[PDB]
């Protein structure tokens, strides 16, 4: 898996 | 060991998994940048 998309992060 | 490089921030996702975000490049990754 990958970590969340930045634009989901912020 | 050592501060994060400028731009970087440690977070935890909604399941409890630690990741790292680089606010300059807008990339998130599991790997500690200090290990790289």
């Amino acid at each position: 898996e990958a970590p969340p998309c930045y634009m989901d992060v912020i | 060991l050592g501060p994060l490089p400028p731009g970087w921030e440690k977070r935890t996702d909604s399941n409890g998994r630690v990741y790292f975000v680089n606010h300059n490049t807008r990339i998130t990754q599991w790997e500690d940048p200090r290990s790289q």
